[PDB]
């Protein structure tokens, strides 16, 4: 990740030329792991077998927050396709003028 | 003058730690056997002798581990350190040095003893036994050779000189010999004179996405094996180790280390054993090689 | 060491009953019990599918014949049960105890092969797709051992089932082996708690799923250093005497009075009469394997067809099996399509089994054939 900024659990961090190892001929689920107890380096990355997002409330309580952001599909040699995780925007009421939809409502 | 024994945690590597078992605080003394046992498979029929194949067998070296320490605390700290350091790495390379040679042996810890028969200021006198992985090999630097153009001589070289419009004479023996070749700087030979068994090459690639690595040719100019990699971006260098025990095929870009094994061409890499001939550089700008070649008795 | 859960025999005469009252109120099948003893599996040779060898391991607790052994690993295997749906499944090695000696060393048989035991299947069932055979084989109402569910990758078992010889009644073992050879897959039994949080039952399922729904072919190299064991297997049963001294009975004498006609199989695959040959020997085999055949003339009186003789002298599928140590540079797991390079020769096939021992981690590679 040459230059990728991520806001996980309201915590901002930048990935500057951070390389993560992958599994051959597998669908790798890249996770952003936040552990507040690890005061020196709280954010760590991991390529996993499945989407192991926990949703741990790190701001109010304790624990390690895991959240998938990228899905890397690989072959025997390298990477075949990359699909990023959807960015959910939970809202109560919208007062908008115009809208353009690429999928469906 | 006198011989030198040196235990190495990891030779050919950045994380090396050396213990002098000849001059240091912990010393090796009176090696059990440095020679060799051979089994020739000889069968005799009616007084006539027939010989099979010789299996050169290497025997366990048993040393006399001896620590020299100012206090009981010091010698206990020496035994805990030296042994764990041998245990920490899967195998340890013992260096044998004398006035004439500098051989190496790959060893594995077979047996170490700890007893309560302490000398003065609590000094150990124990037996350390090692298992032979590879006995006696030469770790040396392998470099390419350059070819230079021969000097131009009037009457001897092919030139149209002297009186116009030039002249070159056919003589007997002296006649005309070509000076050299235009752009002789293209010719380079990585000469292999004896059979080598493993190597630690530092390859610097040229173009990305174009297979980069090394290829080996025999005495007749035929390829027998090739370590080549097709990476997406230009690696700063590809660090390759052909050693069987800790095989490494990793690419480096900046401070990041990448495993290049799955990107490698598996068809071309037929053998590890390099034969008499030459080596070529595929898509490489620079290369640094360290060759290790075996010797049964030294 | 590894952790092992020891349960008493999963008797389907007990567990198949749908009397268990679910928290909502519904009546469902009886869930698996709690282990009678938690022990540690030691001095082990544990296979993943049991393709060639049977597992053997000494256990701390005194287990007896019939008991089910669940070997636990602190890792997870993701199986793709649907195109996009991937489920969190825990790594398990489930076996049935077949025999325990004096020194408590138990002979373990992989749950699936110990489940489809003594079951026979007629040709009528094998006429349909591979899904129909799997749905027949995996049934708790028939099998010696209890079964709760089956996970299966639709694409791999989508194809039409392999044709049966003589259209006879075959054992569940022989058909599964014949099917698993063509589909290039092997089954893995797994114990895991019910998917729904409401259902508190612990269940046993059979796995026919992979990490990729649409399996991709891998290209790798196997070095001589990995203690490689090369041996040749036969997928299809075809005859071994390439040359045939064929005799035809005379109608008038009702005897074999007439001289024999010799038939030779060429390198291409065709079968010709030996007398008809006009070549240089380059198109004929390197070794002559021969047999004498006796045939009875048909009701019409015509000699037996060339094609009928051809089937009996036709070659069998020579397949190469490679057993080697796990390479940490390029790991190869069970149920993966691979193209292995060994000593300058290319072999193509799949990873059938995996041995988890104290000393090494090894793989069984089966060359599927179908090269030209
Ligand atoms: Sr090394």
């Amino acid at each position: 990740y040459t230059n990728t900024s991520i806001i996980a659990g309201g915590r901002y961090f930048e990935l500057l030329n951070e390389t993560v190892a992958l599994k051959g001929d597998s669908v790798n689920y890249i996770h952003a792991n936040i552990d507040l107890t690890q005061t020196a380096n709280p954010v760590s990355l991991s390529a996993e077998t499945a989407n192991n997002s926990n949703g741990v409330d790190i701001n109010n309580g304790s624990g390690v927050l895991k959240v998938c952001f990228d899905i890397v599909t690989t072959s025997g040699t390298g990477v075949t396709s990359t699909k990023p995780i959807v960015q959910t925007s939970t809202l109560d009421s919208i007062s908008v003028n115009d809208m353009t939809v690429s999928g469906s409502i | 003058g006198v011989r030198q024994y040196k235990i190495h945690t990891n030779l050919d590597g950045t994380d090396d730690k050396v213990w002098d078992v000849t001059n240091g605080k912990v010393r090796f003394y009176q090696p059990s056997n440095l020679g060799l046992q051979s089994t020739n498979n000889i069968w005799q029929s009616n007084g006539i002798g027939v010989m099979g194949t010789r299996s050169i067998t290497q025997p366990q070296i048993e040393f006399k581990l001896e620590t020299f320490g100012e206090s009981l605390e010091e010698n206990y700290q020496l035994m805990k350190d030296f042994v764990n350091d041998i245990l920490s790495k899967k195998f340890v390379t013992l260096e044998y040095q004398t006035e004439i040679f500098q051989v190496y042996a790959d060893l594995a810890l077979a047996d170490v003893t700890k007893t309560e028969g302490y000398g003065k200021n609590g000094t150990f006198s124990e037996k350390i036994t090692f298992d032979i992985i590879t006995k006696w090999y030469t770790y040396e630097n392998l470099t390419f050779d350059k070819i230079q153009n021969g000097k131009v001589i009037a009457g001897m070289s092919k030139i149209y000189g002297g009186t116009a419009p030039g002249n070159y004479k056919y003589i007997k023996g002296t006649s005309y010999t070509y000076y050299g070749e235009s752009d002789i700087d293209r010719l380079s030979r990585w000469d292999i004179k004896e059979e080598i068994f493993s190597f630690m090459g530092i390859l610097y690639p040229k173009l990305p996405k174009t297979p980069a690595g090394v290829r080996f040719l025999d005495d007749i100019g035929n390829e027998y094996t090739a370590i080549v990699f097709k990476t997406e971006q230009v690696q700063d260098y590809i660090l390759i180790n052909t050693d069987v025990n800790d095989e490494t095929y990793q690419g480096w870009k900046g401070t990041t280390a990448l495993n290049l094994f799955p990107v490698m061409d598996f068809e071309r890499y037929r053998t590890r054993i390099i034969e008499k001939g030459q080596m070529e550089l595929i898509n490489l700008s620079k290369a640094e090689f360290k060759i290790k070649r075996k010797a049964d008795f030294v | 060491m590894l952790e092992a859960n020891v349960y008493d025999n999963f008797n389907p005469n007990y567990y198949n009953i749908s009397d268990f009252s679910m928290p909502n109120g519904k009546k469902e099948k009886r869930g698996l019990p709690i282990p009678k003893a938690r022990c540690q599996v030691i001095n082990y040779e544990l296979w993943e599918t049991g393709y060639l060898y049977t597992s053997s391991a000494t256990l701390t607790v005194s287990v007896e014949v019939g008991d089910i052994v669940q070997i636990l690993f602190p890792e997870v295997v993701p199986i793709e049960e649907a195109l996009g749906k991937k489920k969190k499944l825990n790594l398990d090695m489930v076996y049935l105890v077949t025999d325990v000696d004096e020194s408590n060393k138990a002979t373990l048989k992989n749950y699936f092969w110990a489940m489809i035991e003594s079951l026979d299947v007629p040709n009528a069932i094998t006429k349909t797709t591979n899904f129909a055979i799997i749905d027949y084989l995996i049934d708790p109402n028939k099998n010696n051992l209890m079964s709760y569910g089956y996970f299966f990758n639709s694409s791999i078992f989508a194809g039409k089932a392999t044709i049966n010889r003589k259209a006879e009644t075959s054992s569940a073992h022989d058909v599964a082996k014949r099917i698993f050879s063509k589909v290039q897959f092997q089954p893995t039994t797994t114990i895991q708690h019910a998917p729904s949080e409401t259902d508190p039952r612990n269940l046993l399922f059979i796995n026919f799923a992979s990490r990729n729904w649409n399996r991709k072919r891998i290209t790798t190299r196997v070095d001589i250093k990995q203690s490689v064991t090369m041996d040749t297997e036969t997928i299809v049963d075809r005859s071994a005497y390439n040359f045939a001294v064929v005799f035809v009975k005379n109608k008038a004498t009702d005897d074999y009075t007439d001289p024999p006609k010799m038939y030779i199989a060429k390198n291409n695959g065709d079968v010709i009469d030996y007398s008809t040959y006009h070549g240089d020997g380059t198109d004929l085999p390197d070794v002559r394997t021969a047999k004498t055949l006796f045939y009875d003339r048909d009701d019409h009186g015509n000699p037996p067809e060339l094609s009928t003789i051809k089937v009996e002298i036709s070659p069998s599928t020579i397949v190469t099996r490679l057993i080697f140590n796990q390479n940490e540079l390029l790991p190869l797991y069970v149920n993966d399509l691979v193209d292995i390079w060994y000593e300058g020769k290319l072999y193509s096939g799949y990873i059938a089994d995996r041995v988890k021992t104290e000393f090494n981690d090894r793989l069984i590679f089966v060359e599927s054939g179908d090269k030209p």
